[PDB]
């Protein structure tokens, strides 16, 4: 299906944070990468994972943007 | 007197019990004063709502506690019914918060329990909004009326060179 | 259980679009019968006015 | 002339304002149980007066009560139940 | 978390679209039947004047 691609240092935190904002109203959808090439930032092979979670509401849209911007998190397009 | 406001999903009826009554988890073993908030049955309209409603219920909250500061500390200067060794916390209509928490309603008097969310936190916003100019003007009038006095006081007061 | 999670929602979202598109029909088919109720009190006005015309003619 | 009735005013005034304060918090807590456990809105909300040195116990107690019952993901930011403080 | 909690989650998920839904809904009703007594008693009002004035 779909893999979204964050760093995953500390997803954990990044989960609370989401639920701290909201706890439990969506479901949290985990994909990973096989074999990750170099990171385009750290510029190396690390695995990867993402939790993407699609919202009905905009000011839960605007939370988690700001919220993936203070994470370590590439979630830009739809 | 400090409070704790704590609210459990409730999801049982014997929760009240759990959280009164059962001593393993009663609030200090039921040693601790617990009593059940009674609030009307009010909707949420959306989650969107929801939150909006939860930062601008935040943002109010400390408004109306920093008028409630502001209104006390007034008073204190007055020094009717209040003072800074004692009577520091407000009463509810007339009796203290620890009455009033035992008797605590969401009032109608404030704001019809009928209304929307955002009805009511703006109607109460702007009682508290109102009632913070008003204190403005009646502490300003007492102000005046206090340093212009004492100034009088101060003229005819002092030694013989400037009294 | 991820997939049961999203068919569920999906599901909740579908009626909802359902019954939102149903509100909206209900709503045209009330201004329809709208138009025709009023019509019809026109129509009896009408007949009211031609009566009156004749009479006075 | 004018203390007199100005306090009997502010006294008046400023206890609505207090009774005020207690409505909107119990919204703020009513809103947040709803965001945080969702519906129906049936909770369990206690206001809770601490006996001396038991804010250990009471945390203790607070957390063994409610945090087997929802989650790890909920202090200043995740506690078990709703909680605001009262200054009073 | 476990399955249980993740169920609960959908459950909330779905529970808030839903009184969302039913909300917007009525309100969509509610007005309907607003507009169609508005635009009935418009119409009426402007044409009736019209076959006054020609009478």
């Amino acid at each position: 299906f779909v893999a979204g691609v964050i760093n995953r240092e500390r997803i954990p935190t990044f989960e609370r944070m989401l639920w701290r904002v909201c706890r439990g109203n969506v479901f949290l959808r985990q994909a990973e990468i096989e074999n990750p090439l170099e990171d385009p930032v750290t510029g190396d092979y690390v695995h990867k994972s993402v939790f993407i979670i699609f919202f009905q509401g905009d000011q839960l849209k605007n939370r988690v943007k700001k919220i993936c911007e203070g994470f370590r998190a590439s979630l830009y397009p739809c | 007197t400090e409070f704790w406001l704590i609210s459990a999903p409730g999801e049982k009826t014997c929760q009240q019990t759990w959280e009164k009554l059962h001593a393993a988890t009663t609030k200090n073993n039921n040693l601790a004063v617990s009593s059940k908030f009674n609030i009307p049955d009010l909707k949420v309209g959306t989650l969107d709502v929801l939150v909006g409603l939860s930062d601008e219920l935040a943002k109010l909250d400390a408004f109306v506690e920093g008028v409630v500061k502001k209104v006390a500390q007034y008073m204190a200067d007055v020094l009717e019914d209040s003072k800074d060794k004692v009577q520091e916390n407000l009463l509810a209509s007339g009796v203290d918060l620890v009455t009033y928490i035992t008797r605590f309603q969401w009032d109608m008097a404030k704001y019809p329990i009928k209304q929307s969310l955002k009805n009511i936190s703006e109607i109460i916003a702007k009682g508290v909004t109102q009632i913070d100019n008003d204190l403005k003007s009646r502490a300003s009038a007492y102000n005046n009326l206090k340093g212009n006095l004492q100034n009088l006081e101060r003229k005819n007061a002092g030694s013989l060179l400037t009294r | 259980s991820q997939s049961q999670g999203i068919q569920q929602l999906l599901q909740a979202e579908k009626r909802a679009a359902e019954k939102v598109a149903d509100a909206r029909k209900r709503k045209a088919r009330r201004l329809k019968q709208a138009k025709e109720e009023a019509q019809m009190e026109v129509e009896q006005y009408r007949r009211e006015r031609e009566q009156e015309f004749q009479s006075k003619q | 002339k004018q203390f007199g009735p100005l306090v009997r005013w502010l006294k008046v005034n400023f206890s609505e304002a207090f009774i005020a304060w207690i409505h909107i918090k119990a919204l703020r807590v009513f809103v947040e149980s709803v965001l945080r456990y969702g519906l129906p809105v049936n909770f369990q909300a206690m206001l809770l007066q601490p006996n001396k040195k038991s804010v250990k116990k009471l945390r203790e107690v607070l957390h063994e009560l409610y945090k087997h019952l929802d989650s790890s993901a909920a202090q200043q930011e995740y506690y078990p139940y709703v909680y605001y403080k009262i200054d009073c | 978390l476990s399955d249980a909690d993740v169920q609960k989650q959908i459950k909330h998920m779905m529970a808030f679209i839903e009184q969302e839904a039913n909300e917007k809904a009525e309100e969509i009703d509610a007005k309907a039947e607003e507009e169609f007594n508005i635009e009935k008693g418009r119409l009426v009002q402007t044409q009736r004047l019209k076959i006054m004035e020609y009478y």
